[PDB]
């Protein structure tokens, strides 16, 4: 019964220094072993259900096999937080320049996004004009009022302040500028 | 299926339902019995009083702590706390739900066997798990890497964690804790000349310690200033309406943490051990740990403690390298909060040790699972 | 239709597509497995790590090279290198294309038999060829009469070729390589007294070696000057921000190549072997090879080494004859670049050995193609 | 040139010349003022009477001590005691000599600040030193490693010393003393029903305590025997010619020191504290302190007290280790005797703080010199 | 005329006259200064205490070693050690005699520069020689071909010698030593739950290690047996008369030398290094070095170590070849004993480097003679 | 008066008295000097070592042969060989007797010039004779028409003689020898993959060659059988107890002598040369030499060599004529044996050139006597 969009400002600190990053990538920031956008939409769909098929890198198939019961969102959030090698299929983002990583000498890059936001019982995605991002349930963010568009899928989990957002979808230079270390 | 989370802490014990983000009860982990006979007929007095009961009757009463540093010393009185916890505060039966229990990083094996044996045989619980307190704290900050610093009501200890691997050899323990700061605080008030003796009087001091006291940014200049200027001075009023005044003493307490030599303790001030634990790491990781550093537990709550820490490691200057401190609010609760997250996770359905499996294995399997 | 060009190197491994002029991937040929349990639930740890991952996680890890000199000792780790190479680095499926593999000029037949069997059976390639590194290096300058010197992470070897003919009797081998310089450099840094032990420290040593070090134009006069003058000394900063200073060691390392007696190796300094291998030529050819001489591989990369080679062989003076060195830039890549060009040629379409033919012949025919 | 040594005690005050081996004056530390009019004209009655004079007029009088437990409450009247002491008791003028003064081991700064200020400003002495009773007691036997016990009319305290180093943290103080035994004996005699009230009768109690009373080796066997047999009873005759008999009361008083709970005090019996102070010592020295242990002061005067001390510490059994007690005769005088011996020593010419330095520094230097 | 033989050891220091066959004094290399103010007048306290005095006063004190593996960090305290050694232990004046000094086989030049400079300037000696511990150890049994294993309080190192020629490249060093075993034993006793912290307790730990501990002949069977049977346990009594019992720890400690991975040290267990050092020799000598093998230094003292060493190196089985161990008695003294024998020999009259020559040459001549 | 008999060999040197039938000493013709500093005092090391001692010390040492093919390269060391021979090996003084000295059939005049000059000036001999090995070899069976084959460590050569007249033109020499077989054997050992490099291993190669290796009667059939069958293989164990296995190499070695093209040598196989030397004779003399032809020396020791020589020249078929070889035992000694027999004969009293005549004439008279 509503459409509203809210806009979020995000920082990345990375050894692909801006001038080189922009030189080598025409296509901005990406994961090591990225899914298709179609496959990533399937993956995000599995949290609703319809899990009868898998098409994606087998290591992640092992992870989702682990999460047999419904409320996949918690285990997904944990797994994406702690796993760190090349196998990962996402990019991870920090809101406050405090990133849990090199966080020094690394330049910092600034990205702006406008999004719809959802909290999930396990079967529906439900409007959050009030954002409810202080209670430490995960939150899920979509480009559009339904899963189909799948142009960005990103979720937000952590404390209210030390919050972190991660994306199953390319973050092109179109979104991104150089920013003040 | 909703697990239950229950905590053992040398000062305070916190009780939770899995999936909550705040504990439903907190009470002092204290066991008490009356110092005098009592005279009115039919008053129907209990044998003993525990937790909150002890504050109301405090004058008539004698107090024990069942916890010392990282050791339990009095299993029957310790048992009485758990008994009180489920029935009165939560009003839930133990077999219904699994239970979660916490331990300091290095303690003699015998404690975990008793805790394990009692939980199955006395409370007939479906399942029980044991977890190591420094690790749970990291879950509440939720970063891949970070040195953990803990100081609680009874122990001080360090554990570095990198990318999910602990390094058993770098673990360091220091027996400097809130109890000693309180004993030290009794002697400086003795300078003014108030009498304070016996545990009941001892606890009244703790309130002043928790409210008024603060860290100096430099001990020598601040104390020289305080000798000249009244503005530091604070005055305070007891439950009996007698009134108390404090001077240089307000800063003198936190100074203990940086110079045990004031109290004749010898194992170095916490930064110096903290610096030593990083130095005992491999030459690569050292850079990465300056990058993230985590503090937990009631002793950290004091104002300004983080500021003094930074200057100390900066003064050690392991390098021309950036140094930072993560001192998030709600720091005291964070150790419980992490337990709530971990109880929700799917994978634990593997980790839960069943009553049936414990009966098959016997106790020895329960320690082997970890340190 | 584009065949594949693949390289085996004691330090670095290079993979190529026909028509590239720069290697598509290069990464350290290292395989690593974890030293510690790991503790955080759901972390999803791997069995093992390879290439850059091992550098990123270097502190927690223990490191192997699957190569010795030119021997291989651990076939499954080698396979894991190839597996990771094709799927992650190239993202091309192996059956698509025939495959090209490289070996040092004298190595025991069993290695090539293993590579043949594995390449056909595991990766279902259409055809396979094996090729001898000096020749591909020579293609970088294509001269139809050539003398070749190679020194890589694990071997130093000689082959003269005339009008497209190599001379088996002239083949000479010296097993002095970067590994020996690294051990020697650890002992000389021990002279100042810094600690360096275990593989993680070994890689930092290798970085210092590549950045700071250089060849002396005369060992005795330079070292006598260095004893007086500070100006030679250089200072450098570790990942830990600890800082390092170097003196005589900077020239003293390369001197090993000119005097194996410093390390107790006995086969003469590299110029003396080069001259002796020429001496095994016919009395006519000697002039023709003094005129042009070809060098390849990472050890040569150092600054000024050719100058000392020139002065030393001039002083050896096989005759009053002109002396020259062919030391082209970007020399390290040249072995791959040459492999790509020769891989392009039509005749290789004759040379590609099919799986069907391998089953008909058996393996021995694959050795038969050359020495 | 003979300095003067002067002692402040809630019961007895002692004045001395260096080289004496018995105190030149001892008198009850008592100040008295008349409760009644008085009737003979021109009798020229005083404001107050002191010591034996005050004992002589005891019936007409109401009585004050100017000190408690350590603490002075009336600086001008205390001064009146000192004034009377210098002029009347010793018949020597006070300005003549430097002065030596004693304090219990932990008391609020104000006592030394006032005593310093008053003694310099009023009596204009040339130089001064202040000394701490445990140390002076230790000089009585000069042994270089000692733990010391004193218990007087107003304080009981312990100090371990080893080889001339104090251990600031091990110092422990307990304010349980003979006055409390006097109250306890008053309440049980009220149980039997003799009247005892007002200070004069309290002085009678003190006399009766000193003559009649003795220590039990076990309270329970003592009480079981005394309950049957009169033979324990002893009889004594008052100044009023009233006559007194004692039963269980004879032993029951000293027994209190081993169980403060009889009076509802909580801080453990003094031996239990001494043992706690030993446990609060370093783990090496403890054997050597069991090796030598020193007892002093009027409470020790009781018969048999060493035996009970021995049995209590043996039953605590810190180990199967030798334990010993030094209970020399003339123990009461020993704190002064030691003060005189130490007063003779040459090195003290450093320790005497001059009036001139007091005017330059102000008082704080006098506290600062030590505890 | 009798030259002097002097030893530097991270635990014990030994001083000798040429022609003695037992060291005249040996004492722990420890320097200590007081932690507390001190209180008794005229006690005349020292600045510091050394050797046995420091052991006697151990409780009051905080303790340093001036040695690190093979490094000195505090030249003045080391000097104070020498000062005490010459004047007190030998009671001979230093100028009288030429001097003999010992160093671990690979240590930074600055140590020999300081020892030379200080010995000449402070002790005005006539002549000096510096000597390398493995060689002196070999003289203890005089075999003209030897391979030597030494492990002392701070370093473990290997030297093969053949017919009087050393091979500089085969020398291997490992920084695993008694200090690390002591830290490991402290952590495992904390596992049982006895308290041990601060250096004073550390020396008690070293004593316990020396008495109770022994090597296991098989780790797996021994630990499986100990898990079943109490009978292994042994009990021992502290200076405090508190009493201690030990179980699995008894074998578990020495096992560290064969598996550094227990403590996270990485350079392989000592047998594997010994085997590698022989393998790093030429192919002829290898038989002759399996033929004779020599052990020295306090770590070897353990019971049964030779049997396990023999079986482990036999299990590597470089061949069906004879293996032998030379474990002569008085093994600890042998490093000094060899120095005494070699000091007796005539040829040293060439080797003594005079003070006059050192002033003429400067320091470098004393280093140039060797490493 | 008993003359002395002396032999020159790139491997072995033989010294004799006329009328022995076995040489009193034979030892490897090797001179060695030390590669390393040496450290043990008084070891009394030599400058250099020669013969069997050098084999004993082989590992510590670097090795030279002072003779090549038929040339001396280091006259002073060669003299040291002779010096050691006369004094140590023979224990006879050289001046006593005339002396007999040997040269291969074609070597530049300077060698005889040096031997003559040195023998006269240094050894003060009375008279001297020089003798040529082919003739002495022929004397072993005294047959009046003969062609002779000898092959040693550095040269292989043939001489036909008829009825006591030499044919200056028919003498043929070939410098293909055991050293070249040693190089081939090293490359084939590299085929299997054992490491063998540096002189110490080289001597092991020579031993292995002498025991294991044998001649094939036809290379192609032998290799076809050996490719299928293990049964040919034999296994052998080094001084290091390392163990070696050999296959095709066992026959593959001797075959090299018949096809130099395998090693890149160009001068035809040796039988073809022997036949070529035969071809410049008349068909009768050719006939008489085909009927019987004589072979000597270590290369002949191989099993079956007569069969291969016979069949190869038979296939050459100079005619339908019988061909034979006389290869009697102790064949190696025969050149000396012949020298001794010829030394006995009366006629030699003419051949001895006196020292006086040499001094008058100079050397050329010594040349004039023969080639
Ligand atoms: N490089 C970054 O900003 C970052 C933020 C969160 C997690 N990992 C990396
Ligand atoms: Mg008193
Ligand atoms: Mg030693
Ligand atoms: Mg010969």
């Amino acid at each position: 019964t509503n459409l509203q969009k809210k806009s979020f400002t995000l920082y990345r600190a990375d050894n692909r220094s801006f001038e080189e990053m922009q030189s080598k990538f025409p296509e901005g920031f990406k994961a090591w072993t990225p899914l298709d956008t179609k496959m990533a939409r399937q993956f995000a769909s599995i949290f609703i259900g319809q899990k009868d098929t898998s098409n994606l890198p087998k290591e992640t198939v092992k992870n989702i096999s682990t999460w047999g019961a419904k409320p996949k969102l918690k285990d997904l959030s944990n797994y994406i937080k702690y796993t760190k090698d090349k196998s990962t299929v996402w990019v991870s983002t920090a809101i406050n320049t405090e990133a849990g990583g090199q966080s020094s000498g690394a330049p910092l890059h600034k990205i702006d996004m406008d999004l719809y936001e959802f909290a999930i019982d396990g079967q529906k995605l439900n409007p959050l004009p009030e954002g409810r991002t202080k209670n430490m349930v995960p939150s899920l963010l979509l480009d559009t009022p339904q899963i189909e568009t799948s142009s960005i899928i990103a979720l937000n989990h952590g404390p209210v302040n030390d919050a972190s957002i991660s994306f199953l979808t390319t973050i092109p230079l179109k979104n991104v500028k150089p920013h003040k270390r | 299926t909703t697990a239950l989370v229950c905590d053992n802490g040398s000062g305070l014990v916190k009780a939770g339902f899995a999936g909550d983000d705040a504990p439903r009860a907190v009470f002092p982990s204290i066991v008490g019995r009356p110092r005098h006979q009592g005279v009115m007929v039919g008053m129907g007095q209990k044998d003993s009083y525990v937790g909150d009961e002890a504050q109301s009757k405090r004058g008539i009463l004698t107090l024990k702590y069942p916890i010392e540093h990282g050791i339990i010393t009095n299993w029957d009185d310790m048992e009485k706390i758990w008994h009180h916890t489920f029935y009165n505060e939560l009003r839930v039966a133990p077999e219904e739900h699994p239970t979660l229990l916490t331990e300091a990083p290095l303690n003699p094996k015998a404690n975990r066997e008793k805790m394990t044996q009692i939980m199955f045989e006395t409370f007939n619980v479906p399942a029980m798990y044991v977890a190591i307190q420094a690790v749970l704290s990291l879950y509440a900050s939720g970063r891949t890497t970070g040195i953990v610093l803990d100081s609680g009501d009874g122990v001080t200890h360090n554990v570095p964690i990198y990318e999910g691997y602990a390094l058993p050899h770098a673990i360091m323990r220091l027996d400097l804790a809130g109890r000693d700061l309180t004993d030290y605080l009794m002697k400086i008030l003795t300078e003014r000349g108030y009498s304070f003796v016996t545990t009941a009087e001892r606890e009244i001091v703790r309130d002043i310690k928790e409210k008024l006291c603060y860290v100096a940014l430099d001990f020598e200049n601040e104390m020289a200033t305080a000798a000249s200027s009244s503005s530091l001075e604070k005055s305070y009023e007891l439950p009996d309406g007698q009134v108390i005044t404090i001077g240089n003493e307000r800063f003198r307490c936190p100074e203990t943490l940086f110079q045990p030599s004031f109290i004749g303790m010898e194992s170095a001030g916490i930064h110096e051990t903290t610096y030593n634990s990083i130095m005992k790491c491999d030459i690569d990781i050292r850079k990465d740990l300056y990058a993230n550093n985590v503090m937990s537990g009631g002793t950290t709550m004091y104002p300004g403690i983080a500021d003094r820490m930074q200057k100390e490691i900066t003064a050690l200057a392991p390098s021309t390298m950036k140094i930072k401190i993560i001192a998030p609010p709600e720091r005291k609760y964070s150790v419980w909060i992490g337990g709530s997250i971990l109880a929700s996770l799917s994978t634990f359905q593997q980790m839960w040790i069943t009553k049936q499996e414990y009966d098959e294995a016997g106790p020895s399997i329960v320690h082997r699972k970890c340190f």
